[PDB]
């Protein structure tokens, strides 16, 4: 499970 | 250069309600604190075998019982707790994952697992109260819910909320449903879906689900209502995180919570 549902950095 | 890092608090609220009696409500909230690092780090750490110390503080830490820190990266004061991350074990770990997941753009790592001290129905974001009236060939169901701001640090919507309840007794037809529901004949269950519940909802966040069932092999035995919902923007614990020292900045701090095991008996 990924709490960021995607890249938090960009 | 100064390294971007990210952070997430993710909390699960388990709740069990018994008819209309709040005293009989059992609540258990758990959570994880996760840090995230961008790929670049591997290269960055190759540059420096003595990087700047990753040190942070958890705010509102006293609101947590049962705290397990990552054994490979931590653990060896009143309302704040501070941590110095083990850099050689983190560098090691992150190298290993990067080598196995080379196309990964970021790496999540579990830092803290915990419980949140919860005091009954007050700690519960969706107050629930169910009543059944079970007749030999009839059955009336009522669910009363109230969105509860007190449960969360900042007032945030509950999303994708589902109310599922199994109906015994051999249902043949349902009448007087409000708001509209879906009947699953195969599992013998009813499902209500509400996309959003908040203060800015249709009714202040407070409302009822009604249904009547006709039976052929009655009467029906009351079953647990199961509930689902998620939420972004706020914790239940009231925790936040701060970086202490130089060398890193937070690019993003994700806070969110979700119904885990969330039930209502008659
Ligand atoms: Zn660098
Ligand atoms: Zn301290
Ligand atoms: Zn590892
Ligand atoms: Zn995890
Ligand atoms: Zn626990
Ligand atoms: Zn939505």
């Amino acid at each position: 499970y990924d709490p960021f549902g995607g890249d938090p950095f960009k | 250069d100064t390294l971007p890092v990210a952070a997430a608090f993710t909390e699960t609220v388990n709740a069990y309600f018994k008819g209309a009696d709040p005293s009989k409500c059992i609540v258990k909230i758990t959570g994880e604190m996760v840090l995230s690092f961008p790929a670049g780090i591997t290269r960055h750490f190759a540059n420096n075998p003595s990087p700047a110390a990753l040190t942070f503080r958890v705010i509102n830490f006293s609101r947590l019982e049962h705290v397990l820190p990552n054994p490979q990266l931590l653990c060896c004061d009143a309302n704040t707790k501070e941590f110095w991350v083990n850099m050689p074990n983190l560098m090691t770990h992150l190298k290993k994952v990067s080598e196995q997941k080379p196309q990964a753009t970021y790496y999540n790592v579990d830092m803290l697992k915990y419980q949140v001290s919860a005091q009954g129905i007050q700690s519960t974001p969706l107050n629930l109260a169910v009543n059944w009236r079970c007749e030999p060939s009839s059955t009336d169901l009522r669910i009363d819910y109230k969105y509860n701001t007190d449960a969360m640090t900042t007032a945030v919507a509950l999303n994708n909320v589902q109310f599922l309840v199994p109906i015994d007794g051999g249902v043949t037809k349902l009448q007087a449903v409000l708001p509209p529901a879906v009947w699953n004949a195969e599992q013998q269950r009813i499902l209500w879906k509400i996309p959003d519940i908040s203060q800015k909802s249709e009714n202040g966040g407070v409302g009822s689900l009604l249904a009547r069932f006709q039976l052929s092999e009655g009467p029906s035995k009351p079953s647990p209502l199961v509930v689902q919902f998620t939420s972004e923007g706020s914790t239940l614990s009231g925790c936040d995180i701060e970086l202490v020292g130089a060398g890193y900045r937070f690019s993003l701090i994700k806070k969110r919570f979700a119904a885990g095991k969330y039930l209502a008996d008659n």
